[PDB]
C-alpha cells in the first residue's frame, strides 16, 4: 500500500526525478494537518461500534426485506455475516484516512467485492445504503466542536466522505 | 511501500483490528520527525549536482583504475562516466524518497531489492558505491537533527552494500 | 505484550533486520505521547476509588435489577456487591496499566482475551461493564490530551464489550 | 516479549496493584532519558557492518584455529554462518536497548544457544571473544562525544555493556 | 445439514469407501426415534402460539426491566415486543425441525453459528432466551420418549446460549 | 449436503414457516417405508465389485475401440483410472439412495465432471453407456424377491433409476 | 480407540479365538442395560453446562487463592482456559460412558495432562476437586428417579464414578 | 477400530463437541441390531470347524491345481493343506468379530490392511479366498436378519478381495 | 517418462541449476549403453512373434487350468487365447520400449501404473505373467551385455508382478 | 518431459506398434552423434554468465527505453528479474539440446509465458531480441572449432537455433 | 555431496525404489568419465605450486591496486598476499576434488556455499578469483579429454563468480 | 551421504591437503574394479523380491512365534510392515554398495532403527536373522559364476557382507 507521501515518491521516482519545491510543500501542509487526521481516526475508530450498530439497527429498519426469512440477512450466519462486513468497510476506511490515500482500501478490501457479493446473491445496493448511513455517522462524530481545539477540519471531512462514497460505488 | 504510517497500518491489518492509540502515536512520531527529515530532502534535493559530481570524482580518487582500466564496467569512456554519474544521482536521490517517505521503503524497493545480483552481473564493486556515500555524508552541510536522519539513511545504504 | 516498542522490534524482527529509523520514530512519538498518558495514569489511580464507588452505583441506578435479583450473578448480596468493585476495579486498574505501557497490550492479555467466555459462562450482562466505562469515562476529571489518552482506553474496553 | 514499561505492569498486575508514585516516577525518568537510547540504536545500527566485520577479522586474527582447514569457520559455508551468528547476536542486543529490558534477547536469541552449539561443535568461548569485541566497539560508537548534544550516556552504557555481557556468558 | 443421514454418509465419503453396515445400522437407529420425534415435533407445531405467548410472558416475569426500560433491545414498545415472540417463534421452529430432521443441523446452521455475535452486538442478553427454553420444556406437555427428544434439543438451545 | 429430511427443513425456513401437516405425513411415510431403502442399499454395496466388473466388461466388449492402443482406456493408469470412476458413480449413487436426495451426487461428483472428461478427452458417450449397464444390474440386484420378505419397492426402483440417469446425464 | 465391545474382540484375537458362549452372554448384556447407559449420556450431556459452571462456583469459593490476582485461575485468559479444561474432561467422561470403555478417555484426554500442568504451573490438585464436584453434580442428574421410567441403574453409576476417578487420579 | 459407537464418538470429538442426539440414536440403532448380528455371530461360532472344513473343500474343488501343484504357495503339502485351513478359519473368526463389534473395524485392522500386499508376495489368490466365503455365505444356516448380518460382512471381505 | 536423460535434466531443474558435469556423463553412459540396449531391443522385435507364441504355450503349460477352466479371466475360448496372446505381447513391446528409452519409463507409465488394480479387478493371475517373462528370458537367445540389458528389465517386470 | 528416443517410443505406443528398422537407425544415429550434442551443451552452460551479460548489455545499449526511469528494467529488482528471465530461458534451451526435443522448454518454460508478460507490461518483443543475441553467441560458442576434434555439427547447429527461435516466437 | 553416484542414489530413494538400470547406467557413465577426470586431477596437482604461483601474479597484473592500496581486504601487505596464495590454492584444490568426485559437490559445499556473502563481508571482488581460474585454465597444460574436464570445473567456478 | 570417492575428498579438505598419488592410485583402482560392482548391483536387485520372500517364508518357518496370534508379523498388517523392512534393508545395503561407502545405509536406514523396533515391541533379533538370510542369498546371486564374465570378486563380496552385517548388528 501507499501512504499520501508515498504516492508522491512512487510518482517521483517514475519520472527519475527529485521533488520540487511545491511538492515539499505540499507534504509539509499534509504534515502540519496532521493531528486533526489523528483525532478523525482516534474519534472514528472510538465509536465504532456504535457506528456499525446503529447503521445496520437502521438498515434493517428501512429494509425488512433483508430480515424476513429468505433474506439475505436473516439468520444469524448471515447476519453476522453482514455485521462483520460493515465492520470491515469502516475499519479500511479508517486506514485509508490515516493514510490519507485510498490504497490500502481499493486493494485490500473493494477490489473484487462486488463480484463476492453478486456470486452470494448479497445485495451490493443496500450495502451501499449501509456504508452511507456509517458515513455520516463518522462525519459527525469526527467533525463534533465540544471537546476539541477549535479549528477548521472542512477539508479533512471532504476527504473523508469520499473514501466513504469510494466504498459505496465499489458495491453499489 | 515501508513507511511509519504503512507499517502502522499492516500491524492493525494482520490483527484484524482498527488501529489503536499504539499506532496512532507511531504516527505522531512520524509527523514530528518529518520537520528534521523534510529539511534534509529539501537541502540534499538543492545541493544535489555538487554532491553527485563531488562524490564522484571521490571514488576516482580513492580508486584511480576505475578511470583507466579497460571494461565497459568502468569509467574510463564517456559512457562508463555518465553511468557512473547516474548511479550515483539514484542513490541521492533514493536517500531523499527515504526522507520524505519516513523509512526506508523507497530505497528496499527501487535500489536494494536486487543489488547483489546486479553488482555480481555487471561486474560493479560495492566499494565504490560505499566511497560516494561517505562523500555525501560528509560533505551535505547538515547539522543537528536533520544531519542525523540524512546519515541515517546514507548509513542505511552503506550497509546494504557491505 | 503489544507496546509501541515491542511492536517496532517485532516488525524488525519478523523481517529479520535491524531497527530502523521508520521504528525509531514510532519509540520517539511513544516517549512524546508518554508526557499526556503518565498524566492520564497518575489520575485515575490517585482518583481510583471514588472512581470505582460512583461507577458501580451508576450501574446500579441504569440496572436496578443487579441490586434485588435473586443469583450470584448479580450484586444483589454482599458477596456480589463485592465482586461488582472488585472487578470495575479491575478494568480502571487495565486502563491505568495501558496508559502506562502506550498501548493496549495489558488489556488484551489480562482481561480482553476470554471475556467473552466469562460473560457467558458466569451470566455476565456486558451493558453492566459498558455503564460503569461510560461513568469513568465522564467523571475522571481530566482535560486535553490526558483526557484523549484515558477516553482512548476507555472506549477500547467500551468496544471490546460491544 | 516486555519492554521496560510492559514488565513494571506485569509486576503490578500479578500483585493486583495500581502503581505507586515512586514506580510512576521511575517510568517518566526512562521517558525523560529517551533520546540518549535513541541515539545509541541509531549509532550501533548504523555501523552494524563495520562492528561485525571488524570483530570477525580481529577474532580470526586472534584465533587462527578458526580458518585453518578443519575449524569451525573455515569453508564459506561455515564462515557465513559465523558471520550471520555475530550480526544475530548484534541485532537482538540492539532490540534490548531500545525495550530497556533484556527479555527479546533472552527469549528469541540466548535460550538454547550454548546447547545449539555445543551439537554443532562450535567453540561457544569463541563466540563469547567475538561478542565482547562487538561490545567495546558498538560502545565506543555509541559513546562518541563528537556530533551530538553533550551529556552523561554513562548509566546507558552500563546498560548496553550489560546486555553483551549477558550474550556472552550464554554462550561461553 | 448434520442429520444422522448425512454424518453416516460424510464419514463413508471422508473414508473414500462405500456405506457399509456400519452407517446403515446408524439411520436405522434414525429411522425407529423418528417416530418419537415426529410426535414431539406435530406436538410443539400444533401448540406454537400458546407456547410461544407464554414462553415470552415468562421472560418478562422473570426479567420485569425488559417491560419498561427504556432501549430497542428490550420489549418496552410495540416493535419489541413484537421482536422478542418472534424470535421466541424462532427458536420453538427450530426445535421442530431439529426433531423433523434427527439432528442438530438446523438449529446449529440457521441459529447457533453467528449467535453469540448476534446477541453481543445488539445487546440482547442470552438469560432471556434461556428462560423461554425453560418455559417451553416445562410446559409441552410431551410425555415419555416424545419428550426425551423435544428436551434434548431445548437443552441443547440452552447450552449453545451458555 | 441434504437428506430427504433436511430438504423439507430447508424449504420450510426459507419461508419462515412450521411444516404442515401434510408435510409431516410425507415424512412419516418416508420413514415407514425405510427398511426397503436399506435393502437395497446393502445389496447394491454388497455386490459392488461385480456390478462395476461386469459393466467395465460389458463396455469394453461392445466398444473395443476404446481399449485398443490409443484408446482412452489403452494402458493399466487409464484402465485403473475408468474402473475408479466407475466405483465412484456408483458410490455416490449409493449415498444417494440413502439420502433420498441427489444432492450429494450432484455436488460431490457429477458437478463439474463434464468438464473435467473434456478437458482429459475421455468420452463422456461411452461413460454413460457404463453407468446404464451399472443401473440395470444395480436394479436387478435390489429388487430380486428372493430372500427377502415380499413387498412393493417399485417405487423405490424407479427412484433408483432416476439417481442413475441423473449421473448419466451429467457426463453424455 | 475401543468401545466394549471392540475390547473383547482385540482380546480374542491376541489370543486367535472365537469368542466363548460366556463372552457373548456378557456383550449381550451390555446390550441388554444400553437404554440406561444412553439416559446417562443424555441426561449428563443437556446438563454440560451447569454442572461445570456450578463447579467452576464452588471451586473457586473454597479455593480463593485460584481467582486472587497471581492465582492460576486470575485474569479472564486463565479463567477460561480454567472452563475450557472442565468442559473438556467432562465431555471425554461421557464419551467413555457411551463407549463403556476408558480408552477414549486415557487415550485423548488423560495421557501427558499432569505433565502439561506441570510445565505450566497449573495446580492438579485443584483440578481434582472440580473433577469430583462435576462427578457428583453429574451422578445425581444420571440418577435421578423422576422423569424416567424406573430400574436399577446402580452398577451403571458405579461405573460412571470411576470414571470420573480415573480423570481426578491423572492430574491430582 | 471402526464401530457405530467409536464412529459416533470420533464425529463429536472432531467437532470437539458433547455427543449430541444424532450420535446417541446411532447407538440406538446398533444396539437394536445387535440382537440379529450376536445370533448370527454364535451360530457361526458354533458350527465354526464343519464351515471351515467344507469351505477349504469347496476351493480345492473349484481350483484342482491348489491340491496337486508343486510350490509353498499351494494345498499339496500337509503344510499347505493346514496354512489353508488355518487362513480360511482367520476370515470366518473376523466376520464373527465384525458382527460382536457391529463394524468393519476387527476385519479392517487384522485381515484388510495389507491383505493386497500379502496375497502378492506370497502369490496367494484372491479368487481362492472369494470361493471360500461364498461357500459360507450358501451353507451358514442363518435366516431373517441373522442372514442378512452375517452376509453383509462376508460380502465385505470379497469385496475387499476383487 | 524416466530415462537417464530426462533424469538428469529434472534433477538440474529441481535445482533451478543448469546441467552440470555431473549430469552430462549420466548420459554419456546412456549413450554408450545403448549399443546394447539397441542390439536387445531390435533382437526382441525381430523374434517377437515366436516368443510371445512360445511364452503363451509355456504359460499353459505351467497352468493347464487355464486352458479348460470356465470363465472369461481364463484362456479356454478362443477370446480368451486372444486376450493372453495380446497381454504377452504388450510386456514384450514394453521391453523393447525400455531398452530404446534406456529406462524403466515406458513400462512404468504405460504397464506397471495401475498394474495390481487391473489384476485384481479382472481376476488376471500375477505369476501367469511372471511364468511368460521367465520363458523370455530363457529364450530370446541374447548374450553379452545385450542379454544383460534384456534381463534386466524383464526382471524389473517380474519384481512388479511379485 | 520426453527425450528424443522416449518421443518415438510415446508415438509407436500410440499405435500399439514395436519400432522398425528405420526407427531404430534413425535413433542409433543420435546415439552416434552424441558427443557433439554434450560439446555443445558443455560449451553453452560453461559460457552462460557471459552469453547472458553480454546480451543484456547489448539490448540496453540498443533499447535504452527499458533503462530509463519507468522503463520495464528500472530498479534493481526489475533489472535482477530480467536477468533471471534470460538466465532461465538459456537454461531450459540447454535442457532442450541435451534431449533433442523441445517439450522441457515448451511445457517447463514457454508455456503461459506470452500471458505472464502482458500481465505484468513487460515488452516481449524486447525479450525476443535478447534471445536472439543470446541465440548469436550460443551458436558461435558451440560451433567454435578452436579445441575439439574437428567435425560437422552443422545439423546440430540447426536444431540448436530452432529451439532458440521456439523461445523467441513464444514471447514475441 | 553431489556425485554421479549420490545422484543416482538419492533419485531412486526419493521415489523409494531400487536402483533401475537408468542408474546404473549413469555410474557406469561416471566410471568411464573418470579416467579424463584423474588425469586431469593428478597434473593440477602435480602442478599446483607453479599454477598457484602464477595465478596469483596474474591478479596483480590485471589489477595492480591490489598490490598497493591500503587495507586488509588488499595483497598490500605479506598477510595480505598470503591470504591470496591461499584462497587460490583453496579453488584449485577444489577443481582437483570435483575431478575426484566426479562432480561439483566438493565445490559446492565447501566453497561456493556462502561465497557472496564472504566477498562481501570482506570487501573481496570476485573479479580477483575469475582472472585468478582464467589464468588457470590458461595454463594447466591438459589436452584431450582430461582439458575438457578440468576446464567445466573451472568454467563452473567463473559462473559462481559471475 | 559420501560415496567412496567423496570419502576421500572429505577426509582431504579437513586436512587442508591435496590428494596424494597412493589416494589416486587406490580411486583409480576403485573404477578399475566398477563392472563387478554394477554387477552385483544388478544382480541383487533384479532378485529382490524372491530374496526378501524367500528369506521371510525360512524366518517364520524357523520362528513359528513370529506369525501365531499375538506374535509380531500376525495380521496381514504386520506381515506388510515386516515384509516391508526387509524390502527396506535391502535396497539401502544396495546403495551402499553402488556407494562404496557405508554412509547412506547408516544415515537413513539404521540410525535409530533400534529404538523404533524396541518402541514398537518388535523382536530386533528375529530382524537380524531376516537379514543374514538375504545377505547369504544375495551373495550367492551376486557371485554366481554362470552367466558372467570370469573374475574374482571375492575383496567385492566381503565387502558386501560388511553391509549386510552392519545393518543385523544395528537391529540385534
Ligand atoms: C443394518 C441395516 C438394515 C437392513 C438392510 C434392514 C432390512 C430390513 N428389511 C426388512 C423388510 C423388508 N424389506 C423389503 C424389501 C423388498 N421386498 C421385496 O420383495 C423387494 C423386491 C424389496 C426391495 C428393496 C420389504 C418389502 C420388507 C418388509 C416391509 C418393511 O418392513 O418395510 C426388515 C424387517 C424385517 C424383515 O421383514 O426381514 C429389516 C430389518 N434393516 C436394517 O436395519
Amino acid at each position: 500500500m501507499l501512504d499520501a507521501f508515498a504516492k508522491v515518491v512512487a510518482q517521483a521516482d517514475a519520472r527519475g526525478e527529485f521533488l520540487t519545491n511545491a511538492q515539499f510543500d505540499a507534504l509539509s501542509n499534509l504534515v502540519k494537518e496532521g493531528n486533526k487526521r489523528l483525532d478523525a481516526v482516534n474519534r472514528i475508530t472510538s465509536n465504532a461500534s456504535t457506528i456499525v450498530a446503529n447503521a445496520a439497527r437502521a438498515l434493517f429498519a428501512e429494509q425488512p426485506q433483508l430480515i424476513q426469512p429468505g433474506g439475505n440477512a436473516y439468520t444469524n450466519r448471515r447476519m453476522a455475516a453482514c455485521l462483520r462486513d460493515m465492520e470491515i468497510i469502516l475499519r479500511y476506511v479508517t486506514y485509508a484516512i490515516l493514510a490519507g490515500d485510498s490504497s490500502v482500501l481499493d486493494d485490500r478490501c473493494l477490489n473484487g467485492l462486488r463480484e463476492t457479493y453478486q456470486a452470494l446473491g448479497t445485495p451490493g445496493s443496500s450495502v451501499a445504503v449501509a456504508i452511507q448511513k456509517m458515513k455520516d455517522a463518522a462525519i459527525a462524530i469526527a467533525n463534533d466542536p465540544n471537546g476539541i481545539t477549535p479549528g477548521d477540519c472542512s477539508a479533512l471531512m471532504s476527504e473523508i466522505a469520499g473514501y466513504f462514497d469510494r466504498a459505496a460505488a465499489a458495491v453499489a | 511501500m515501508k513507511t511509519p504510517i504503512t507499517e502502522a497500518i499492516a500491524a492493525a491489518d494482520t490483527q484484524g483490528r482498527f488501529l489503536s492509540n499504539t499506532e496512532l502515536q507511531a504516527v505522531d512520531g512520524r509527523f514530528k520527525r518529518a520537520v528534521a527529515s523534510m529539511e534534509a530532502a529539501r537541502a540534499l534535493t538543492n545541493n544535489a549536482q555538487s554532491l553527485i559530481d563531488g562524490a564522484a570524482q571521490a571514488v576516482y580518487q580513492k580508486f584511480p583504475y576505475t578511470t583507466t582500466m579497460q571494461g565497459s564496467q568502468y569509467a574510463s569512456t564517456p559512457e562508463g562516466k555518465a553511468k557512473c554519474a547516474r548511479d550515483i544521482g539514484y542513490y541521492l536521490r533514493m536517500v531523499t524518497y527515504c526522507l520524505v517517505a519516513g523509512g526506508t521503503g523507497p530505497m528496499d524497493e527501487y535500489l536494494i531489492a536486487g543489488l547483489s545480483e546486479i553488482n555480481s552481473t555487471f561486474d560493479l564493486s560495492p566499494s565504490w558505491y560505499i566511497e560516494a556515500l561517505k562523500y555525501i555524508k560528509a560533505n551535505h552541510g547538515l547539522t543537528g537533527q536533520a544531519a542525523v536522519e540524512a546519515n541515517a539513511y546514507i548509513d542505511y545504504a552503506i550497509n546494504a552494500l557491505s
